[PDB]
């Protein structure tokens, strides 16, 4: 746990975050996804102007 | 014999021509889809150069 954000014993919001669990080893996925991703737009832009 | 064989020349060469103008229809086809992909990104100037040789 990095960070505790919610105040103790307040009313709380559906949908307010509460912790910030470490996001090193995630982040590093997101970027995985988010590289191929970028990759794999281009296919799909390419060739869906390309087939006309 | 020689005004026979010359029109026979004369026909078999017109319809020579006529394919060599049908291949430089499908080549200028072929070449107008590369310059196509090429704009957009998919192929490489080397196709877009052998294309046009």
């Amino acid at each position: 746990i990095l960070k505790r954000l919610f105040k103790e014993g307040s009313d709380v919001k559906a949908g307010q975050q509460l912790y910030q669990i470490d996001p090193a080893t995630y982040e590093a996925d997101y970027q995985s996804a988010q590289a191929n991703l970028a990759s794999t737009q281009e296919q799909a832009q390419r060739y869906k102007l390309l087939v006309a | 014999a020689s005004v026979a064989t010359a029109y026979l020349t004369l026909k078999a060469d017109q319809a020579q021509l006529q394919l060599t103008k049908d291949t430089l229809g499908t080549y200028q086809k072929s070449f107008d889809l590369t310059q196509r992909s090429y704009d957009v990104g998919v192929a490489s100037a080397l196709d877009l150069r052998q294309a046009q040789t």
